[PDB]
RNA sequence: GGGGGCCUGACUGCGAGGCCUGCAAGCCGAGCAGGGGCGAAAGCCGGGCCUAGUGAACCGGUGGUCCCGUGUGGAAGGGCC
RNA sequence: CCUGGUGUUGGCUCUUGGUCGCGGCGCGGCUGGGGGCCUAACCCUCGGAUGGGGGGACAGCGCUUGGCGGGCAGUUUGACUGGGGCG
RNA sequence: AGCGUAGGGUUAGGCGGGACCUAAGGUGAAGCCGAAAGGCGUAGCCGAAGGGCAGCCGGUUAAUAUUCCGGCCCUUCCCGC
RNA sequence: GCGUAGGGAAACCGAGUCCGAACAGGGCGCAAAGUCCGCGGCCGUGGACCCGAAACCGGGCGAGCUAGCCCUGGCCAGGGUGAAGCUGGGGUGAGACCCAGUGGAGGCCCGAACCGGUGGGGGAUGCAAACCCCUCGGAUGAGCUGGGGCUAGGAGUGAAAAGCUAACCGAGCCCGGAGAUAGCUGGUUCUCCCCGAAAUGACUUUAGGGUCAGCCUCAGG
RNA sequence: GUGGUUCGUGGAGCCAUGGGGGAAUCUGGGCGGACCACCGCCUAAGGCUAAGUACUCCGGGUGACCGAUAGCGCACCAGU
RNA sequence: GAGCCGGUAGCGGGCGUGGAUCCCUGGAUGUCCGAAUGGGGGAACCCGGCCGGCGGGAACGCCGGUCACCGCGCUUUUGCGCGGGGGGAACCUGGGGAACUGAAACAUCUCAGUACCCAGAGGAGAGGAAAGAGAAAUCGACUCCCUGAGUAGCGGCGAGCGAAAGGGGACCAGCCUAAACCGUCCGGCUUGUCCGGGCGGGGUCGUGGGGCCCUCGGACACCGAAUCCCCAGCCUAGCCGAA
RNA sequence: GCGGAUUUAGCUCAGUUGGGAGAGCGCCAGACUGAAGAUCUGGAGGUCCUGUGUUCGAUCCACAGAAUUCGCACCA
């Protein structure tokens, strides 16, 4: 586990897959992919309970950091 | 951004002047750097505590502007040096001021004050309009005299 | 089958009762009602002289319904034409 | 892999376009294009330490867009047929 | 019989392996990235007929032998002076 | 929960109802009423009449096979050919450049071990799942090699034919999906009674399948 | 932009979230399946919670369950 | 309760009713490997500090005991004292997650969230007092069995997939904390009124909690444990036992 | 068939003040030439896509069609 956030997870799953609409707006739609990738954020350097950096991304890293809920900066 | 100013914003008027510096933006380069913090209730807090103990050091020292005032313009202020039949043979300075009525008649007051042209010397009733709190002074009664 | 007179039934609701037929189709049809057209009228008209001009059901559009409408008031949406 | 908008991608100035309002110009909110050292992220840099240096709002990189895309993955490519095919 | 049962045979401060050394490579506190299992990986360590290290000739049993005999040649550690 | 009405897309009506504005038809009314169970011939889901293949997919398993690559040693009996050079001499200014001596290179020649395995001979339930015989190429080199290891099996390696990857890799092998599907192929058991088949027609990515008909059989009228 | 749900892009909600904006503290704030009025329900964005169902390595009981090619393959110097 | 030194029946020798063999339960030894953990390593081997006898040291000096891996709290001081990890047939939830095959092709679909791999909990986990369900202003934890229902319904509407409230049944069962409001302080900024963390208030079941003012009111209400012996059940042998 | 682009002389096209129908050609002719070509002169060139409407007046403004053209929409 070295690919989070510290303050929460966010990492994972992601069932895309594209078609070819062309519905409600007349007539009926179709199917197609059938992939799987990831999804997330980024991580910035913070510091704890002597030192530490930290990580996690955005979103959260624009709280705690801002804060800290656990180790400040 | 709740940005809770601290200087600039043009330079460094740190007088109530939050400004939405904006995220990041001003988050990191304004603050990170110094220059004080974001919203932080404790603050909105602290802002308004020390608006308001500034809300006690104005009216107060109003009410240390208006005691002295209304005690002082009643009263008279001799002071009788020497003279011939005019003028005193060293003047009158508001610094002579002071000294006197201060030590003297009592309570401690400024030298800077008191609108003085130059240094008297008519001896006897000569009043000065004398400068005591920003807004209000007080315009006192002066009866100097040479003793002999 | 060739002209001319006005006229459009080149109809809706239906169809007793048969042709061909493993399926579904395909095809015919007096007569009944509403409403016309043609004739004085007895009658013919539900396209063509015919037998080819073709297609399941679903997937949807649209003009009509005012049948359903996911707490009741409605609409998205759906069923029926 | 290329690519528009969006994010932790901060400052300073030079500018032309649209628009509606009061061919026009004056103004006005609106909002679009873009040019600049910087620079505090970011990255990299190192070169002897944590500072300096270089780049710098890039980009890496996250999210959606779109595109190429046999590199690869999965299916397919009828029947008749006096042999299969071609016909 | 290199087949069966029974008994017996191979001893080393100096020969070889370790009690020394590292390249590949493998590990691997710190450090770096993975959905989890994991990936990499500094220093240090593992790693060999590569480096290094102090002997030889004869005798002697049913088998051993630079080890057992004996004659000759040595090395490292320790205590004393 | 099936029967106790059903008719309809529905509202809903209801032994009546939907189409409709018409007494013309469709469904039904008319009770004939089941229902549970048992035992059977069958039909669907099932691995499901029984074994049969080539393959796909998951997780492991291996370079003591072989192709490579890294590290570190060992190894090529003899002989032959005679370039750079350096020594000396040679007509010109020095030289080019010639010749003679020395000299000893080259994936160089002739050949053992060693590496190979065309060209013929034997062998074909062999000595052997590649070997014996005669013969041949390479023979200091993209040389042969021992020991230590690295990569890996939809991926490796490959002086590259789809080769080699533990003796048949056109995509390894073991366990797992799993008893995969399998109009095709076989296989498909004790007696006896009764009757008695088709090998046509219609539509099929259907033609050596199978739907519906046609021809069989048993129960009642 | 995906999930789960009976919902396979749909008139398609609730809950769960990958990115970006980033509200309210009881006339607050989701909900009763697009939405809207009114009604009705509920009060989140922290946590603990035996019992009622599952499973046989183990021990027992019982068999219209088997007899050495059947039964677990292996009834006894067998996962050898 | 009177025979035994295990399956070995054989040789040679021996313990025993001043309760042997063996049946139980709690013990002390438990050599080396194996998470291994002192260090190294091709497991079951080879290497190091402290104490240790002192030991043959015949007029000459060693095994034994020991000890110490690393990630976890944190009495922080120089960190002393607690937990973990490895298993485990089957079953459990999460993390990740597929083709065959059906659709008589096959791209949607199916097999399925199955098979497998991973992590981890337990003896059971799963889950669990509702921003729930639905609509009779009706119901109330979660779970599981029957039923609802192969229905409402999803869909190249094709093969298939296919809920739930309600009713019957097993069980019952309820609680907490931030949740800055109050006061306590401890530490900071730097003295006020800021954030901070330990103590209580409250620490919400089905809307409340505080803070103020008057009525209060002045003993049976145990949970998931906590506790005592109780029948502690079993734990193997307990022993009589009709003719 | 969903949307955009347009409609003037034989060809290719300008045409915005709602009042003149225009340019180029190219085409025809004259001049010149031995002729034709090249140059100079000149001329013609008409359903301003159709209809109706607005207007004192329509190429121009308003209302359908049409045609050409480009992109797009495609499970009957």
């Amino acid at each position: 586990m070295q690919k989070d956030l510290h303050p929460k997870a966010v990492p994972c799953k992601i069932i895309y897959q594209g078609q070819v609409v062309m519905e409600t707006m007349s007539t009926r739609p179709e199917i197609h992919v059938d992939v799987w990738s990831g999804v997330h954020p980024f991580w910035t350097g913070e510091e704890r309970f002597l030192d530490t950096e930290g990580r996690v991304d955005k979103f959260n890293k624009r709280f705690g950091d801002s804060y800290r809920r656990g180790s400040k900066k | 951004m709740k940005v809770i100013f601290l200087k600039d914003v043009k330079g460094k008027g740190k007088k109530g002047e939050i400004k939405n510096v904006a995220d990041g933006y001003a988050n990191n380069f304004l603050f990170k750097q110094g220059l004080a913090i974001e919203a932080t209730p404790a603050n909105l807090k602290a802002l308004e505590a020390q608006k308001q103990k500034e809300q006690r050091q104005a009216a107060e020292e109003l009410a240390n502007a208006k005691k002295l005032k209304e005690q002082l313009e009643k009263l008279t202020v001799t002071i009788p040096a020497k003279a011939g039949e005019g003028r005193l043979f060293g003047s009158i300075t508001s610094k002579q001021i002071a000294e006197s009525l201060q030590a003297q008649h009592g309570l401690k007051l400024d030298k800077r004050k008191i609108e003085l042209a130059d240094a008297i010397r008519a001896l006897g009733y000569t009043n000065v309009p004398v400068k005591l709190h920003p807004e209000v002074t007080a315009t006192l009664k002066v009866h100097v005299t040479e003793q002999k």
